[PDB]
RNA sequence: AUUGAAGCAAGCUGUCCCUGAUGGUCGUCAUCUACCUGCCUGGAGUCAUCCGCGGCAUUUAGCCGC
């Protein structure tokens, strides 16, 4: 078993190349949301990785870019229907949205 | 004793419920109130299966509760310890010595 | 193959003495060199009381330390 008084979890997100996929300004602020969405309920609930692994968060802060603010679950809760609503509105998910396959040799 | 031996009547039921599990989508749930239809103390304290005719053992749960206690600022005292002979009057005879000393705190 | 010897082409001649070493020069020149992406997606997990039954006892004649 092991100690230690500075346990740090990162993250990152690539912007650059989001970007570089070019789809629309509406798929980049879909997915900044979805990403920040999933970061938030990971730190909230998921922090009882493993059995002896009892884990609580202390505080979340950016580190770049400096000085930004992070959105509350909430609000990306309130947020994420409506952009997905656009992007489909766009055309870009393709129809029917969930897809069926069977699987046998 | 108990899932194996010559006679095993809660065998049967157990195989009835891994054959959901291997015939469907495993489900935590099923296992759990079959450990709440045979002990109730499964349910809180996990179980583990190891029989490969059951799904391998795939079937897993973890404890749903834990304790233990701690000290600090501990100062150190001493004692010793003894695990020593164990020898034999007949036939197989191995141990005729031993000792720890530890100087265990 | 045997009683009265194939167990039988059996006795038949090749010896010791000799010194092979003195000296030769394998040696000079040679440019190996330049360009290229390895990388990429994938949970190892889960529950299982260190206590001590040693010594004294050949011992169920019976107890006792750290």
């Amino acid at each position: 078993e092991y100690v230690s008084p500075r346990i740090k979890a990162y993250f990152n997100l690539d912007l650059a190349q989001i970007r570089a996929f070019g789809l629309g300004e509406q798929v980049d602020r879909l997915l900044i949301a979805l990403a920040l969405y999933k970061v938030r309920r990971f730190l909230v609930h998921g922090l009882r990785l493993r059995t002896a692994c009892d884990l609580d968060c202390q505080a979340l802060r950016v580190t770049r870019p400096e000085g930004w603010e992070v959105p509350e679950l909430s609000e990306l809760e309130a947020a994420l229907p409506g952009l997905i609503e656009a992007v489909a509105g766009e055309g870009r998910f393709a129809q029917p949205a969930v897809t069926i396959v069977t699987y046998e040799k | 004793y108990i899932l194996e031996g010559k006679d095993k009547t809660l065998f049967d039921l157990l195989k009835q419920e891994l054959a959901h599990m291997e015939e469907g989508p495993v489900d935590i749930r099923k296992l759990a109130e079959t450990l709440l239809k045979v002990d109730a103390n499964a349910v809180l304290h996990g179980v583990f299966l190891a029989k490969k005719e059951l799904a391998g053992g795939r079937l897993r749960l973890p404890r749903a509760l834990s304790a233990f206690i701690e000290a600090e600022d501990v100062r150190v005292a001493s004692s010793g310890g003894v695990k020593n002979d164990h020898v034999n009057p007949s036939g197989d005879t191995s141990r005729g010595f031993g000792n720890v000393p530890f100087a265990r705190d």
